[PDB]
């Protein structure tokens, strides 16, 4: 098997890649754990 | 989601929004918490004794 | 005439056949004490028996009954 | 070179919480060492601003300890964080010294970390009695006569020794000052020796659950073992929370709200629930001095451990008879703390000391036979002849 | 120890303030407070409880203003040195009836009755001892205990042997809003009381306690999430080995 | 600085494991990557998976010392009762 072939990530792969949604997604994600963490530290 | 990057691209503009959507949660969540709590137990505070007392 | 309500539900716990049985064990044992202690020497013996045992079983049934509903029944 | 790598100041962040190459393979039980300094960090603070307001004089203790209660704006908060954090903190600590002794930290060439570790380990237990007692309830009170008698029992020298804690002739005003001015002093004496500790650590890198090497497949500290630590710190934080809001009083004695009297002896003296296991092995004992003996030779028989460990690997993972004998001590440990936890009645006298002997013989017997039979074990397996 | 030794265990009582959401029933209070004025005050100090702390929780400003000019105490000393009283105000303390424990154990046959300011927190059990301990005397002791004379029996005591005396009878006292008083309305009025006055933070604790452990486990899932995303890259790596060319 | 005794991890370049030849990595940048699609099947099958191999060993020290100490306490209870006062006289001498 050569070092080209990739192996098999189409399993846990998006559908859809679309490099806006996925990064305002994880964005929104992480965005909202500092809010709460702003809170707490408040 | 969508084409907007004007709140995640830049990260003044992503902290300043993060502070204001805290700035506004302190104050949603303290008042709605209050409100809640107060509601579960009418009737045992001193509000409603203090309204009972003639 | 409005009679408190512990004594209320202690004797109405105490009408059960279990408590009926029970305070039947605990009567049996406060006679043994009582004719226990008409014999001379009863003064100077290496110990007693007493009926803390007993009582504490129905003291124990009774209050395992009434203690979910005794503030049900209090304002 | 980045700023990071050439500042004399940052580099020592870099190389400690940036760039750390870790095993890229260790599970959440690694994150015992990061949540114990958060709770060291949680203990400090409180007790910054919990001494602002107490007042160590025998007779203003206790008054100034409801005074942080009640009048204190939020010192309600403060206290309870602080009993329920040193709880915790112990709780953290004994699930990071169990870590040590499963996966088989211990054994060369970090015998310098696990030394350095059995010495925080009884500066935490000094620096936790001397707070409890500064409290001067009567738990406080009484358990600090009973262990300054213990000190009384050295021959020849004790007396004095224990007139010289005391400051007296029993625990009173000059006692529980310098408690308090010891309890103040030592926490920072544990904050340098764990400098001391991530720096013999630093020098060899942490251990693996697989007890092989991981040089191969290194992962950077920064934003893999950070954001792990992270949702181990935010559980901590929640489980604290817990026990503060809403059932405080619960690991403590309620003993301790009774004023401190010399005079009036409790029904059962027991230390606060930590303590337990060792107050068991030192009751265990019919004489003095052996119990205390006893009781610091349970700990220094943590220094004993990386000499007796004859298994040629590294760890408890890929290993039958030491996982279950691990856990034989570990749920021995456990019914330590309960015995101690009971008066000295039959039976528990009579278990008392067969625990401790199983505790003994955990660490000097049960490990080498076990692991010299186990080595054979996994050779005869197999080589055939 | 046997069980008279260790006492009887107190039951599980329903209070209206265990769960971790009610609060106390400040009614109750107010009440139990006026069954500790005109019952366990003639022989209890509550030597912690200032009385600004009564103002909004179950009195209002004049009431316990108006309760607290009823009592004398040590003012600053006169122009000539002389030592003077004055009538109470918000920012004292209950006072107890005994000047000293001298008093107290002369007039309570040697015994100390201790300060009830903690009690509800320094007894195990609480809440349901204290309310046990009240309505638990029975009407003779069980057959075969020699009480010392001067105390009484009930089993919740730790031995047996208390020298309290059954001082919550029938109707003794009244109430302001028309409650029957009997001996368990009044136990568990009193207790409510003690227990307001061991944690006077007890509905602040609790609202505080929702508010932190909803915005922590809040921060607890979203940190698993970012925790799932930031190690994605090498969850799911791969590895494949072709073994090289061993000439080299 | 001064030299430093031998250490078994180096850094980033020199870390000090064998050398390797023709073992290649594959990974896929996480903002490409769904996170949490293994949640669900997963805390089921390999969370009973992880329990099946490995409760055993944690379940039956439990179940001994908790045997034990169960035996223990009604001995206790039993022995500080009416019914096994004598016996508490001959052990307790
Ligand atoms: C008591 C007061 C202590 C206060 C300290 C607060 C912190 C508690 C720490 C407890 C602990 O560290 O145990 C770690 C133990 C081993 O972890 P592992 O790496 O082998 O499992 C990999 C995981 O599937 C990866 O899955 P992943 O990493 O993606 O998420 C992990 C999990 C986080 O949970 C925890 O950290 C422990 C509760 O996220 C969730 O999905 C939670 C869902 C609600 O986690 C387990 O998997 C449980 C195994 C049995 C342990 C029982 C502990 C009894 C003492
Ligand atoms: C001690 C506890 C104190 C907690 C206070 C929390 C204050 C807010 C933190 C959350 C926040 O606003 O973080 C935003 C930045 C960047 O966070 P990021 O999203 O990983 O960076 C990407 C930047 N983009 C590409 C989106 C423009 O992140 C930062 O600037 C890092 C701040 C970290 C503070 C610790
Ligand atoms: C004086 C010296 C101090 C001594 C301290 C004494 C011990 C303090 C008690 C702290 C509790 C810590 C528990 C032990 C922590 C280490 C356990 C561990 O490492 O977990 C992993 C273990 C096996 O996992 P593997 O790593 O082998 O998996 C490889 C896959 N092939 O997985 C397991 O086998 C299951 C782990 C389950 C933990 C059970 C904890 C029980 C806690 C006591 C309960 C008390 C109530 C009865
Ligand atoms: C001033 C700095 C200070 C530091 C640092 C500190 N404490 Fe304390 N601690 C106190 C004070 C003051 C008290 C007594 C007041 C109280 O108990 O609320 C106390 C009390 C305690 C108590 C008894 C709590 C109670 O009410 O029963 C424990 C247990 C304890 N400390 C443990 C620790 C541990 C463990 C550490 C750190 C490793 C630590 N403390 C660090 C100030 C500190
Ligand atoms: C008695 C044992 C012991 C005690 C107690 C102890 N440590 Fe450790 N610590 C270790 C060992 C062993 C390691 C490395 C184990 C390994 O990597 O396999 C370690 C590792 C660490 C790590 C690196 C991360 C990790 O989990 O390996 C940190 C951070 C740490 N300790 C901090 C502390 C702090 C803070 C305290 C308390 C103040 C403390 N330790 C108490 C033995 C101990
Ligand atoms: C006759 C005087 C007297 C009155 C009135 C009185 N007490 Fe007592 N109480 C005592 C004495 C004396 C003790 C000490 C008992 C002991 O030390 O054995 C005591 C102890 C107690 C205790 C602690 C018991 C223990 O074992 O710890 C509580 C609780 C208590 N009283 C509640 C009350 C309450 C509530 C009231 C008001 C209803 C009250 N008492 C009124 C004399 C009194
Ligand atoms: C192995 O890889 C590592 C690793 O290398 C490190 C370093 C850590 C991190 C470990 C620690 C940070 C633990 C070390 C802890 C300390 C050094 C304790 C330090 C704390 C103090 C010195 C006390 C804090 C003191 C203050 C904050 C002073 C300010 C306080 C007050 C009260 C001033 C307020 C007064 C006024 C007037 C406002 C890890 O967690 C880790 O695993 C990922
Ligand atoms: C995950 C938690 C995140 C929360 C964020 C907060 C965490 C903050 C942690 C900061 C940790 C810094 C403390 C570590 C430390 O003090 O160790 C210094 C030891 C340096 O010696 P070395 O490791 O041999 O380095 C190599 C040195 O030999 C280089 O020689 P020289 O340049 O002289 O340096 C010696 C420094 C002397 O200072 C000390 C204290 O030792
Ligand atoms: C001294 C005390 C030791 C306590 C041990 C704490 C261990 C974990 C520390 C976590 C620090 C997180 C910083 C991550 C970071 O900056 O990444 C930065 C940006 O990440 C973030 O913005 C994280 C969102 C904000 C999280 C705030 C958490 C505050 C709560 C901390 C509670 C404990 C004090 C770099 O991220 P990137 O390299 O992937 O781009
Ligand atoms: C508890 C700590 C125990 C001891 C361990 C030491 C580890 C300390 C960790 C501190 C991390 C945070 C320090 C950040 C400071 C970096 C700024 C810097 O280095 O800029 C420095 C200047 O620093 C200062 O002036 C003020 C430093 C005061 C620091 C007090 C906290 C820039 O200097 P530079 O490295 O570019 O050298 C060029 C020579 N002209
Ligand atoms: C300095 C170390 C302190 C760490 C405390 C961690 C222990 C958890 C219990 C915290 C309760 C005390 C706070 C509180 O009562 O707030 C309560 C709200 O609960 C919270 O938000 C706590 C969330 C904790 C998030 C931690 C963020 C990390 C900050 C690091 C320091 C900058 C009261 O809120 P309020 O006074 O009404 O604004």
């Amino acid at each position: 098997k050569s070092t080209y072939r990739t192996p098999n990530f189409d399993d846990v792969l998006k559908e859809n890649n679309d490099a806006d949604k996925g990064r305002s997604y994880a964005y929104f994600m992480v965005g909202a754990m500092g809010l709460l963490s702003s809170a707490g530290a408040k | 989601s969508s084409l907007y990057k004007t709140f995640f691209k830049r990260n003044a503009v992503f902290v300043g929004t993060i502070f204001a959507g805290a700035f506004v949660f302190q104050t949603v969540f303290d008042t709605a918490i209050t409100s809640w709590y107060e509601n579960h137990n009418k009737g045992k505070l001193w509000k409603d004794v203090k309204a009972r007392i003639a | 005439e409005v009679t408190d309500q512990l004594e209320d539900l202690r004797e109405h716990f105490k009408n059960t056949e279990e408590g009926k049985a029970l305070v039947h064990h605990y009567e049996e044992c406060a006679e043994r004490v009582k004719i226990q202690q008409q014999q001379p020497g009863y003064a100077d013996l290496e110990h007693k028996e007493d009926c803390v045992e007993e009582f504490f079983h129905l003291q124990h049934y009774l209050d395992t009954a009434t203690a979910p509903r005794l503030f049900d029944k209090l304002k | 070179m980045a700023f990071r790598k050439s500042n004399v100041y940052l580099s020592l962040v870099n190389s400690y919480i940036i760039d750390s190459p870790q095993p890229s393979s260790i599970n959440y039980w690694w994150n015992m060492g990061s949540l114990l300094g958060l709770c060291l960090v949680i203990q400090i603070v409180t007790g910054i601003f919990m001494a602002m307001h107490y007042s160590s004089n025998i007779e203003l203790a206790f008054s100034s300890v409801e005074h942080i209660m009640r009048d204190v704006h939020n010192g309600y908060i403060l206290r309870y964080l602080h009993a329920n954090g040193a709880s915790f903190f112990f709780m953290v600590m004994f699930m990071h010294m169990a870590k040590g002794l499963y996966y088989g930290s211990y054994r060369s060439p970090r015998v310098t970390l696990w030394n350095v570790g059995v010495i925080i380990f009884i500066l935490t237990i000094a620096t936790a009695f001397l707070g409890y007692c500064c409290v001067y309830g009567q738990m406080s009170h009484w358990g600090a006569t009973v262990i300054t008698n213990l000190f009384s029992a050295i021959p020849f020298v004790g007396n004095d020794i224990v007139s010289w804690l005391w400051g007296g002739f029993s625990v009173s005003n000059p006692t529980i000052q310098r408690f308090f001015a010891l309890h103040y002093l030592v926490p920072f004496i544990i904050a340098a020796m764990v400098i001391m500790h991530l720096m013999a650590l630093h020098i060899h890198g942490s251990s693996n659950p697989l007890g092989i090497t991981g040089n191969l497949d290194r992962i950077p500290m920064h934003s893999y073992f950070i954001f792990k630590d992270l949702v181990t710190v935010f559980l901590f934080m929640l489980i604290l929370a817990l026990f503060v809001f809403y059932s405080p009083n619960t690991l403590g004695h309620p003993d301790n709200y009774i004023p401190g009297n010399p005079l009036v002896t409790p029904a059962s003296i027991v230390p606060e629930w930590y303590l337990l296991p060792f107050y068991a092995i030192l009751r265990s004992i019919p004489d003095k001095l052996l119990g205390v003996i006893t009781m610091f030779a349970a700990i220094l028989v943590l220094l004993v451990l990386p000499f007796t460990d004859r298994s040629v690997v590294r760890g408890n993972t890929f290993k039958v008879l030491s996982k279950f004998f691990f856990f034989i001590f570990v749920f021995n440990f456990v019914l330590l703390g309960q015995i101690g936890a009971c008066h000295v009645e039959v039976p528990y006298v009579l278990m008392g000391q067969i625990a401790t002997f199983i505790y003994f013989a955990y660490f000097l017997i049960i490990v080498p036979v076990i692991s010299t039979i186990e080595n054979v074990l996994f050779y005869i397996g197999r080589v055939n002849k | 120890m046997t069980a008279a030794e260790h006492g009887l265990h107190a039951p599980a009582y329903a209070w209206s303030h265990n769960g971790p959401f009610e609060t106390f029933d400040h009614a109750s209070i107010r009440r139990g407070y006026q069954v500790y004025r005109e019952v366990c005050a003639a022989c209890h100090s509550l030597d912690r409880v200032a009385w600004r702390t009564l103002v909004g929780v179950s009195h209002t400003n004049e009431e316990v203003r108006n309760m607290a000019e009823e009592f004398e105490y040590d003012d600053e000393p006169d122009e000539q040195g002389n030592p003077k009283k004055r009538p109470g105000k918000l920012s004292d303390y209950i006072p107890g009836p005994y000047p000293n424990e001298q008093a107290a154990r002369a007039a309570n046959q040697g015994a100390l009755p201790p300060d009830l300011s903690l009690i509800v927190k320094a007894r195990h059990g609480g809440c349901d001892y204290i309310f046990s301990l009240l309505t638990g005397y029975p009407d003779e002791p069980p057959a075969g205990v020699a009480l010392p004379p001067g105390s009484n029996y009930n089993p919740y005591f730790p031995g047996g042997s208390i020298a309290m005396a059954r001082v919550l009878f029938d109707d003794m006292v009244e109430y302001e809003d028309g409650t029957p008083a009997t001996t368990s309305q009044m136990a568990k009025d009193v207790t409510t009381f003690l227990n307001w006055c061991a944690e006077p933070e007890h509905d602040e604790r609790k609202r505080l306690g929702l508010k932190t452990v909803i915005i922590l486990s809040s921060l607890y899932l979203l940190s698993i999430w970012v925790k799932k995303f930031k190690w994605a890259g090498i969850k799911t790596r791969k590895f494949v080995f072709n073994p090289p060319k061993p000439r080299k | 600085g001064p030299p430093s005794g031998k250490t078994y991890m180096g850094w980033w370049g020199h870390m000090g494991g064998p050398k390797q030849k023709g073992i290649t990595s594959y990974a896929v940048s996480p903002y490409a990557q769904k996170p949490l699609q293994g949640i669900f099947h997963n805390a089921v099958f390999n969370s009973f998976r992880r329990f099946k191999s490995q409760f055993l060993y944690v379940l039956i020290p439990a179940g001994i010392y908790w045997y034990w100490w169960k035996n223990g306490n009604e001995y206790n209870e039993f022995l500080y009762s009416k019914a096994g006062r004598e016996e508490l006289e001959r052990v307790n001498v």
